[PDB]
């Protein structure tokens, strides 16, 4: 179906995404997911961000954030790298819009197992949890929500 | 000596390109200072099986235009570039 079978997110990394989203209910926010693949399992070890511009319906992360992050990771002894991106959908529910899909296709072209995490901070799933999904474009071009733990 | 062996040794500047997403091997390309950033990015996109219209090269903290020459940037043997792609939600 899809290049990544499932996603494992370190709880503090998820917490950082959630807190960043919850700190800006008036605009979409974005950042990068850092981690590594282990077979078909994608591990999200951390989440980082930087300079950006956003509105309720849109966000762009400055491209030099990715550049600086990749170079630091590349230099370091750690075998971690950018594995995806996150952004928020405040009050909009969780999905990939056409623009999001275009961004995500470009991530996957560079790294087949890349993922897009989308969080809506104003909502709670269902027992309760945070309202997020981790998406990937499947081999036949469809948005799929991956199993997350 | 094959006539195309000359072409193999054109230049003696080797640069490193780090793909920004994924853990993929950096590319190490032999280039000339007269080469454009665009020619480098084209080669990198071909090696990584990327289309040509989705990435950009960055160098010492700046995103580069494809029309810039490596010579104009003061590129040296061993220097590194990062290949980035956009991060936009919409
Ligand atoms: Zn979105």
């Amino acid at each position: 179906a899809s290049a990544t079978a499932r996603v494992r997110i370190y709880p503090l990394a998820l917490a950082k995404v959630v807190k960043h989203a919850a700190s800006s209910l008036q605009r979409e926010v974005a950042g990068l997911l850092v981690g590594k693949s282990a077979g078909k399992v994608l591990e999200i070890w951390d989440a980082v961000t930087g300079e950006q511009y956003g509105t309720p319906a849109y966000v762009q992360l400055d491209e030099m954030v990715m550049a600086k992050v990749a170079e630091e990771l590349s230099k370091s002894d750690k075998n971690l790298y950018i594995v995806g991106w996150y952004h928020s959908h405040p009050g909009l529910d969780v999905f990939l819009s056409p623009t999001d899909i275009d961004t995500q296709k470009r991530y996957q072209a560079m790294f087949s197992k890349a993922v897009a995490l989308v969080v809506d901070p104003v909502d709670y799933a269902k027992i309760s949890s945070l309202k997020f999904k981790v998406f990937q474009i499947s081999k036949e071009g469809r948005v799929v929500s991956l199993p997350v733990s | 000596i094959p006539t195309t062996e000359n072409l193999y040794f054109q230049g003696h500047m080797k640069i490193k390109i780090v793909p920004a997403v994924g853990g993929g091997s950096p590319l190490e390309l032999e280039v000339a200072p007269n080469a454009t950033v665009g020619a480098v990015r084209t080669k990198v996109c071909a090696m990584k099986k990327l289309p040509p219209d989705t990435t950009r090269l960055t160098y010492k903290g700046r995103a580069l235009k494809d029309t810039e020459t490596l010579e104009s940037l003061g590129v040296a043997d061993g220097d590194k570039f990062v290949l980035i792609t956009r991060t936009v939600g919409g």
